[PDB]
RNA sequence: CGGCGGCCAUAGCGGGGGGGCCACACCCGGUCUCAUUUCGAACCCGGAAGUUAAGCCCCCCAGCGAUCCCGGUUGUACUGCCCUCCGAGAGGGGGCGGGAAGCCGGGGACGCCGCCGGCCACUAUC
RNA sequence: CUCAGGCGGGUCAGGAAUCCGCCGUAGAGUGCAAGGGCAAAAGCCGGCCUGACUGGACCCGUAACAGAGGCGGGUCCAGCCCCGAAAGGGUGGCCUAGCGAACCCCUGUGCCUCCCCGGUGGGGGCCAGGGAUGACAGAAAAGCUACCCUGGGGAUAACAGAGUCGUCUCGGGCGAGAGCCCAUAUCGACCCCGAGGCUUGCUACCUCGCUGUCGGCUCUUCCCAUCCUGGCCCUGCAGCAGGGGCCAAGGGUGGGGGUGUUCACCCAUUAAAGGGGAACGUGAGCUGGGUUUAGACCGUCGUGAGACAGGUCGGAUGCUA
RNA sequence: CGGCCGCCGAGACCCCGGCGCACGGAGUGAUCGGGUAGGCGGGCGUGCCGGUGGCGUAGAAGCCGGGCCG
RNA sequence: CAGGAUGGCCUCCCCGGAGGUAGGCGGUGGGGUAGAGCACUGAUUGGAGGUGCAGGGGGCGAAAGCCCCCGGCCUCCUGUCAAACUCCGAACCCACCGCCGCCGUAGAUGGGGGGAGUAGGGUGGCGGUGUAAGCCGUCCACCGAGAGGGGAACAACCCAGACCGGGGUUAAGGCCCCAAAGUGCCGGCUAAGUGUUACUCCAAAGGGUGUCCCGGGCCUUAGACAGCGGGGAGGUAGGCU
RNA sequence: AUAGGAGGGUGCGGCCCGAAAGGAAUGAGCCUCCCCGAAGGAAACCGCGGCGACGCGGGAGUACGAGGGGAGGGGACCGGGGUUGCACCGUCCGUCUUGAAACACGGGGCAGGGAGUUCGCGGCCGUGGCGAGGUUAAGGGGGUUAAGCCCCGUAGCCGCAGGGAAACCGACAUGCCCGCAGCCGGGCCGGUGAGGGGCGGGGUGCGAAAGCGCCCGGAGUCACGGCCGCGAGA
């Protein structure tokens, strides 16, 4: 099936409690904490209500590969790399992108990774906010696959 | 309370439609609920003597046995574990 | 045909035909068991000679009613959610998630189903 | 066994009770508020009958969740009856209002118990039933304080401000209507929309370890929706003189008589004798007349003490910047 | 007013080390770090007692001013 | 009633022990608020056609006499609209089961014990009252007790939840100067010093051949759009007064 | 003696001194080279697009980068103190309050004084002793200069049986089923399962009768300290 990145816009202040609780089943908890989830029914239902409040759009395998990389840890500093991911339980980090694909490992079931990549800020400003639907000019919600975008000039 | 004794919430909420009126069929009166079985409660205001209070209204519980002609219901009105007795009238079958 | 039910008008109204109706009605005797603060009308004891004409059963016709659907109005009325988004402090709108009634047009619908007997039957006529 | 009500026919003054048929899903009735429920009924009738029963639970309301007494109902079973052919029903009135603690007393019934010991008298007690707190989860209860005192409070009244703008003031739009005729020379209803903070009121925000009231007096600032002076336009402007409109705060806009009086009334003058804000400007500037304390009288009311937006007399104005 | 583009600009968010807390034995924490009422827990200082061990005219305490640590 | 006590609630400790369901979806339940309407319970506005009748006017008078008529009393196809009306009714809230998600054996879910505190405010939504401001319900981010950057400053509007030090980049918002960063770009609107103010700050109905832009009519050598050169007949004084 | 204030904080300059306790001369502030190097990330110029503002490709994650390591040069201050200029920020303190910088309340300044204590009882807790028992009070004997500690004293209290108004009566040293800890066997699972939970039966009271109430398969007692209520002036 189809995997999907989403990123929390607007924190753990300035939200009701409903949808406060809501963000925490899809493992977000900051500003700037992305995660992948998968296409399932109630995860869907669930991304909908929470829309306003997030940045969603669809994520391929290929920028996944290039997110694992750079930003994952366990410990400190350090770049998520072939002989890494060998001794993790894999051999290679397309095999585990590619199972993410799948459906059948979830980013915490690969061994020594977060479920959170704590991205940088975007670059530049914006111009037409965050503040306003993607539709509008801003970026809030489903978005394409323009989430790959985003995540680049956040490096 | 100031304005409860069994009824408040209620005219409009115990009134149907002309078609729902009309004393309702034998089956329900004659209707037996088995014990381990889960029952919806739903008030059926055309009987009179032994009809639930309008806050129990939509509630789900388990028929935790009977007294004699009705049964008693255990059920959860909020957090609180009551058991309530009522008529097989007040009582549907879950599914 | 019958009897006992379930869903409880999708089995309502109206009109039409037949009976594959001893048995179910009309109908006839009421002395007796028995109903009437008046009448065997009612209730009950008794019978079938006569009538299928109801009822009752079966078939059919939708004009009325009710059930359900399609399209139009209408994704309109209305709404959950967000905004340094707009207005002089009310408030509103857009996105996003949903979306009703009344009415018009076009239709299915004048039952279905379960058990058991019975002239006839050994089956479904009904 | 099924209804108000309607329809037609009979009876009567129409009508009712009463009669006959047809229509009639509930509008009837159920003691009583309201609502809901109900048609082979809880409605109607006839007969029988008195369970509006004793005992002990269960559950909910009471008091949602979630503590919370008393009390109420519903629902069970045990016992005794009742009715019914039986099944089955009846823990009063279709349901929801018509109830009451701790204590104390008395009733009904039996027993327990009463100080070394018995008999008797007379007591105490278990249970249940009945009896009030109605200011109703239950003190034993009439007034005054301006002769007052204290603790507090700006959680809260009086002054002022802030907020507010119904009330008030003022404006604009529409133009019924009269002005001989001609809505606008002039006057102008019904209705509708703004502005101001200047009357009244609402607000309880600010102050109760004080922000002293009103009026006058004196002294000064500002504003214009401008009374006069200047410059202008119309006219149902002949003149003389009015009426209406526009600009404009530069200057001026007085003195007397009554009231404590802001305000208001009056006289004669005047070119005109304009208004409003500034702690209802101005009491560490005056005055202290009025609001107004402790003294007193009268009217009204009260048993009385005593009261008054009734009248009235007299009743401190601190301080060296 | 309707589009569009480049930047500026937080203790946020990111990042390196240190530090506490929580957990691990006789390193680990995306899912740890605001704080009144209030609860809980640890240490310091003060006077005198007892026990133990030292110091003083070859200069006590106190005072004053300066240094240093937590 | 400017007061206590008991819960809810806060903390600490102890005990038992495996699921729990704030989240989202489907299945199985409950429902009359927005909306909508004439089908009741219901209040009423208006004219028809009935002339069914109680009666205030008339007629063959025997003043509504047999029979028709007119205030009119109430049918009928119609006619206004309805917190406490309904032939109807969303979005949405909530009960329960399964699933999925997440959380949990460093102890959740629940129980017992000890120690407390027991003036609220506030923006928005949905309201009820009251011209209003104010008061009071309900849910709520938040302030209260919570900084920091931005909104000129501005308890609660925005961004953000903050161990120590360092480096970097954005967010809210802004980019003429004060003040970091645009004497930005394209096009339309503007001539009022409007505006340059999300705001707590920032006045209306009405009206202007003031503008710009879209619409279909009239009408174009069948060319009056205005000018101008010539026009304004005869019956006839239309009659009356 | 032409410039602005809750009197300062932080950074960075000036001026001023610094014998000691500090760190460093066995090398201080300081300077230089080389390398590793987080987050981040250019320029020149070129090409191609875009009405243009400007984007895109290559340059390039390169140059560059906090921080750290090593080596080297120099040779006495540096830290720290006094005061002050500049940039930036900054409306006391305590209380009251929904909100305090406040036109709410309180304060001239400094020093000294200055407010959670004791007893009884109850409910908690921690530790410690002993154990179906535990604990002694008063007193005199004794010992000592006195006295405490040491021994005797068990008076008396509490627990070992509860229900009941009293009369008065009087129980399970666990039979059945789950399951935590733990143990055991197998490869999470299956047993055994104290503690524990869930039944059954029993004792007593009310009771014509039925139905409910309490109780029941051995742990308490005393000491110390502390926490809190209530009573006391508290």
């Amino acid at each position: 099936m189809a995997k999907l990145a989403v990123i929390r816009i607007r924190g753990r202040v300035n939200v009701k409690r409903p949808v406060r609780d809501t963000l925490a089943m899809l493992r977000l908890h900051r500003v700037n904490h992305c995660v992948i989830v998968d296409d399932t029914p109630s995860y869907l239902g669930m991304l909908q209500k929470a829309k306003d409040y997030i940045t969603w759009g669809e994520i391929n395998a290929e920028t996944l590969a290039k997110l694992i990389r750079k930003r994952g840890r366990l410990i400190g500093n350090k770049p998520v790399t072939d002989e890494y991911v060998k001794e993790k339980l894999g051999m290679t980090i397309e095999e585990f992108a590619q199972k993410v694909v799948n459906g059948e490992m979830s980013l915490k079931d690969l061994p020594n990774l977060k479920p959170v990549f704590r991205l940088h800020p975007p670059r530049g400003g914006f111009r037409g906010s965050k503040k306003r639907s993607f539709k509008e000019g801003g970026a809030l919600g489903y978005r394409g696959e323009k989430i790959n975008e985003l995540i680049e000039r956040m490096l | 309370q100031k304005a409860h004794s069994f009824r408040r919430k209620t005219r409009k909420k115990l009134s149907k439609h002309p078609r729902r009126r009309g004393l309702p069929p034998l089956t329900r009166f004659l209707q037996e609920f088995e014990v381990g079985q889960r029952v919806h409660i739903v008030i059926e205001p055309s009987y009179h003597k032994g009809m639930p209070d309008p806050r129990f209204h939509g509630r789900t519980g388990t028929v935790v046995g009977k007294r004699g002609e009705a049964y008693i219901v255990e059920i959860k009105d909020g957090s609180k574990v009551k058991t309530l007795f009522i008529h097989p009238v007040h009582l549907r079958p879950q599914k």
